[PDB]
RNA sequence: UCAAAGUUUGAGCUC
RNA sequence: UCUUUCUCGAUUCCGUGGGUGGUGGUGCAUGGCCGUUCUUAGUUGGUGGAGCGAUUUGUCUGGUUAAUUCCGAUAACGAACGAGACUCUGGCAUGCUAACUAGUUACGCGACCCCGGUCGGCGUAACUUCUUAGAGGGACAAGUGGCGUUCAGCCACCCGAGAUUGAGCAAUAACAGGUCUGUGAUGCCCUUAGAUGUCCGGGGCUGCACGCGCGCUACACUGACUGGCUCAGCGUGUGCCUACCCUACGCCGGCAGGCGCGGGUAACCCGUUGAACCCCAUUCGUGAUGGGGAUCGGGGAUUGCAAUUAUUCCCCAUGAACGAGGAAUUCCCAGUAAGUGCGGGUCAUAAGCUUGCGUUGAUUAAGUCCCUGCCCUUUGUACACACCGCCCGUC
């Protein structure tokens, strides 16, 4: 009935988009991103992990089944 | 200083991984490329330079308690064959992938055979385990 | 003669190959450390035998 | 049942030297167990004991495969009467 | 449930009916007596005869 | 220490009755029997009973009272033992309780 | 020693031994007045008793079936010569040991005594004997083609528990009758 | 030593299962003196159910 | 403070 | 079978008497064996009493008890089975008896790490704390409140390492559900040479448009894919005949499987019973997906005399429905239900049958008999082969 097409790759803007808007989420999973923008949890937590390569996001939990990240601590 | 019990696992295998790389005389197998890692398993191993994880597994059990052959690295190393429809069974690892990793730790100095049988853990063994141990150690730290 | 056919099937596995001695059945043996007898005659003979009751 | 005449004769001299008999119901047998050094197939022992059975002189038992026969003092007499034996010598369970 | 039979029940009537002096309140004590002067084959059976004869005592004794 | 996701339920007791009681023992604990989980709640309990123990056996007594009721104040399964263990499938059906499976039709 | 057997197989060996001998004189002093077997296995030499309440009518002539029985035992379990000897002692509760006495009634009832009086009078010989009770079941079909069951009882009798392997005898036997096949439990 | 056996004659009546235990107990005695004293200890007091094999080194 | 609920091989029960 | 002719030496073949053989039919002719009712609390003589008799009272309005368990009321009394009891297991015994096929506590050395720590590297004896298992011993409503003849005892709480450890056995009586398909288990009837016997080889049971029941696998991310890490309990091991032992130690193939020496017939060798789960980082990414693994092409091995109805294992591939269960119905109150593997009988390949073993671990109820069944009392009955009953009229 419903079903998850969800997208490979970010394109240039969407890049800037992310680069503006997924360091506000409090929640920063690659799942919360792949429901939010229709892109795969997979390349989601790739995508988060760059974050980290880059520096912008610090890790609360990651593990095998689960990771959590998010933009550091707000304060 | 620090042992094998005092270390995290995860980060063990691939600081080992690196520590048996940069001594570059394990001499691999010729077959490490085609070998799935048995028969039981469907893909071959994560890491790309596995032969070297499982060498470094087999020669810490041989740490852990000396004397593991190959059927005894097996059933420790043993696990669920899923078998799908019909009911799941203990399964072996692989020989010659299993041989092979002994073989090769027999090779260079990490695994001896002790007189009456078995392997023990050799002065070279030894010194490599607790300086790996502290290497990772200082990673964790 | 009659010496290379009276019984001249092959008789080597299974427990149709080997028998009860009471029964001649091949029904349950017990194989084990040489029982060699049917579930119905080790019902029959456990007490002689030694089995038991316990749980 | 195709006897050879040399078990005629050993095989009733048999009888005569243990006077009791036991054999194994068994049908399927190449050799007789208890009484291994001859071939003497357990079918042998079993047709011709069930055949002396038939003219008396066998007591007949049945136990789970097994035919156990108590031989009287007929078949004795008998077994001495034909091997013209002296009534001196006896058979083991007769003698003491 | 902890339950009296009527094995136990008969045996604490006829303790308590033939030796009151005897046997007192106290399980543990009067156990001694029990075990001394009835040969009770079950420490189980010894036991539960003692405390319906103990707790009967105290009735009487009441 | 794995496993590493039950370590908060072996500081409990050890929150529970603080380092000082502990600070002056240092304590190996051997472990059989029982499974991985079953083993990580009995060691739970034993290394609580040895200080106990400790206080009560080699020093004076009030050390043994005051850690034990502190123990009996917040939680009685310390003492309360669990005798709970894992019952046998049974023959006379496909599971552990039931018999064989009745089957109409 | 060299053959070197284990322990397991070898205790497993003896078990099937004492089941075929139990049998075996089941089989053989039936018409003699069967009353179980004692097997024994002393060193060196495996004592074999037979059971019986009157041994020496259930021994006959001179000791013959003894020394048959003897060679008997030695000829199919294979024992060296005069390894094993027999010896046919004299029962405890003579009336109670069911098959000696049961199956010697059930030859009773096969001669043709009615089944009524016979067991009535056996349970009283034994009752005079001291036993404590019984609750015989003689199954199958009599005076016509129903199965309709005699059923002797008397005296205190207690069923369950571990306790009746070694407080109840039992025993189970057809008989061959003129009429048919007798189904016998007796407990 | 365990087994499992259906008291069923047919395959139709219900099916029912037992659990056959069967224990086999080891005792062993050292001792160190001469064999003829330890022939005369041995011989006398042992009973049926008992199963005594002494090595002799 | 009351809507309803039907049948059951011919192939053998029994002092 | 034919031309043909040789052995042993009356044993036998073939007839006739008469047995005998038959996995013939019939377990609805039989013995014996199971489940369910029924895991509940119930059942039966004797004597006396009440009744022409069939029978009843005993075996109870009530209290009480987990219990037809007990008390007491009382034309009844004393008994019996079953429950309980018993037997075994768990547990309390640093106590008795004790052990180089079990270890022990006192130390020291050695290599290294920063004196010591580690080591199944070595040495110093006694003993039985641990270990193994015989004898004994051990907990009982032991404490209290209400309630109660202040009786039995309940409920609740306290008191405690235990205030039900857990099984085995399991009453009378059924079903005309089943077993002649374990056997020379077996009744009766029938058969036996021109055979319905038997032997040799082969077959169906696996034969397939169709349907069901027990079962197996699913629909995924609380999860799967890929490495590493970790405590067990059940176990076994070379056999009378009987072909296959457990297996340590170094080499060969992905897998089936191949070459050196050892220990063990076993607390000595297998074996520290080298389980999974757990635990860590990746990878997957909500997809009829690496979910699901049915079906089968081609090929390589082993199990077996022989598999076409694939012997099994192995190698590469196609890849049904199934996106969490409608009316229905299986399963469960505590270490239970449920996840997850591990072993055994059998056993050539080795658990697809079947029966166990560990491992992780809830919800709910302390209530009731509505449903479903059950148990008692009363009651009505035209049923009594008993509502799966009996029974009425038209045509
Ligand atoms: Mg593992
Ligand atoms: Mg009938
Ligand atoms: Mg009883
Ligand atoms: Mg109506
Ligand atoms: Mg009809
Ligand atoms: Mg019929
Ligand atoms: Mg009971
Ligand atoms: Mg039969
Ligand atoms: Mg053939
Ligand atoms: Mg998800
Ligand atoms: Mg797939
Ligand atoms: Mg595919
Ligand atoms: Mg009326
Ligand atoms: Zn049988």
């Amino acid at each position: 009935r419903d079903k998850l097409n969800n997208l490979v790759l970010f394109d240039k803007a969407t890049y800037d988009k992310l680069c503006k808007e997924v360091p506000n989420y409090k929640l920063i999973t690659p799942a919360v991103v792949s429901e939010r923008l229709k892109i795969r949890g997979s390349l989601a937590r790739a995508a988060l992990q760059e974050l980290l390569s880059k520096g912008l996001i610090k890790l609360v939990s990651k593990h095998r089944a689960q990771v959590i990240y998010t933009r550091n601590t707000k304060g | 200083g620090v042992t094998v019990k005092d270390v995290n696992q995860q980060e063990f295998v691939r600081a080992l991984a690196a520590f048996l790389k940069k001594s570059g005389k394990l001499k691999v197998p010729e077959w490490v490329d085609t070998v799935k890692l048995a028969k039981h398993k469907e893909l071959a191993p994560y890491d790309e330079n596995w032969f070297y994880t499982r060498a470094a597994s087999t020669a810490r059990h041989l740490y852990l308690r000396g004397g593991a052959g190959v059927g005894s690295m097996t059933k420790i190393y043993g696990g669920r064959q899923r078998n799908g429809v019909m009911p799941s069974h203990f399964s072996r690892g692989s020989k010659s992938v299993a041989r092979r990793v002994l073989q090769a730790l027999e090779g260079l100095k990490m695994v001896e055979k002790d007189q009456d049988g078995g392997r023990k853990l050799t002065p070279q063994g030894q010194r490599d385990l607790d300086r790996i141990a502290g290497q990772v150690a200082a990673a964790k730290k | 003669g009659h010496q290379q056919l009276y019984w001249s099937h092959p008789r080597k596995f299974g427990q149709g190959s080997r028998s009860c001695r009471v029964c001649s059945n091949r029904h349950g043996l017990i194989r084990k450390y040489g029982l060699n007898m049917c579930r119905q005659c080790f019902r029959q003979y456990a007490k002689d035998i030694g089995f038991i009751k316990l749980d | 049942m195709l006897m050879p005449k040399k078990n005629r004769i050993a095989i009733y001299e048999l009888l005569f030297k243990e006077g009791v008999m036991v054999a194994k119901k068994d049908v399927h047998m190449p050799k007789h167990p208890e009484l291994a050094d001859k071939n003497v197939p357990n079918l042998h022992v079993m047709k011709a004991m069930q055949s002396l059975k038939s003219r008396g002189y066998v007591k007949e038992q049945f136990a789970w495969r097994h035919f156990y026969w108590y031989l009287t003092n007929e078949g004795i007499q008998y077994l001495r009467d034909y091997l013209h034996l002296p009534p001196e010598i006896v058979p083991a369970t007769l003698r003491r | 449930g902890r339950v009296r039979t009527k094995t136990v029940k008969k045996a604490a009537r006829v303790i308590i009916e033939k030796y009151y002096t005897r046997l007192g309140n106290d399980f543990h004590t009067n156990k001694r007596v029990c075990e001394e002067i009835a040969i009770i084959p079950s420490k189980k059976l010894r036991n539960k005869i003692a405390g319906y004869v103990t707790h009967l005592m105290k009735r009487i004794q009441r | 220490i794995e496993p590493r996701t039950l370590q908060y339920k072996l500081l409990e007791p050890v929150l529970l009755l603080g380092k000082e009681r502990f600070a002056g023992v240092d304590i190996r604990v051997r472990v059989k029997g029982g499974g991985h989980v079953a083993q990580i709640y009995a060691i739970r309990q034993s290394i609580s009973k040895a200080l106990v123990a400790y206080y009560q056996k080699y020093v004076d007594e009030a050390s043994k009272k005051e850690i034990k009721d502190i123990l009996i104040q917040y939680d009685r399964t310390l003492l309360v033992a669990d005798p709970r263990r894992c019952e046998s499938k049974k023959f006379g059906g496909p599971g552990a309780r039931a018999r064989y499976q009745k089957s109409y039709r | 020693m060299a053959v070197q057997i284990s322990k397991k197989r070898k205790f497993v060996a003896d078990g099937i031994f004492k089941a075929e001998l139990n049998e075996f004189l089941t089989r053989e002093l039936a018409e003699d007045g069967y009353s179980g077997v004692e097997v024994r296995v002393t060193p060196t030499r495996t004592e074999i008793i037979i059971l019986a309440t009157r041994t020496q009518n259930v021994l006959g002539e001179k000791g013959r079936r003894i020394r048959e029985l003897t060679a008997v035992v030695q000829k199919r379990f294979g024992f060296p010569e005069g390894s094993v000897e027999l010896y046919a002692e004299k029962v405890a509760t003579r009336g109670l040991c069911a098959i000696a006495q049961a199956e010697s009634l059930r030859y009773k009832l096969l001669g043709g005594l009615a089944v009524r009086r016979a067991c009535y009078g056996v349970l009283r010989f034994i009752m005079e004997s001291g036993a404590k009770g019984c609750e015989v079941v003689v199954s199958g079909k009599l005076r016509g083609q129903r199965a309709k069951s005699m059923k002797f009882v008397d005296g205190l009798m207690i069923h369950s528990g571990d306790p009746v392997n070694y407080y109840v005898d039992t025993a189970v036997r057809h008989v061959l009758l003129r009429q048919g096949v007798l189904g016998i439990k007796v407990k | 030593l365990r087994i499992t056996t259906r008291k069923t004659p047919c395959g139709e009546g219900s099916k029912t299962w037992d659990r056959f235990q069967m224990r086999i107990h080891k005792r062993l005695i050292d001792l160190h003196s001469p064999s003829e004293i330890v022939k005369q200890i041995t011989s006398i007091s042992i009973e049926p159910g008992v199963e005594v094999e002494v090595t002799i080194a």
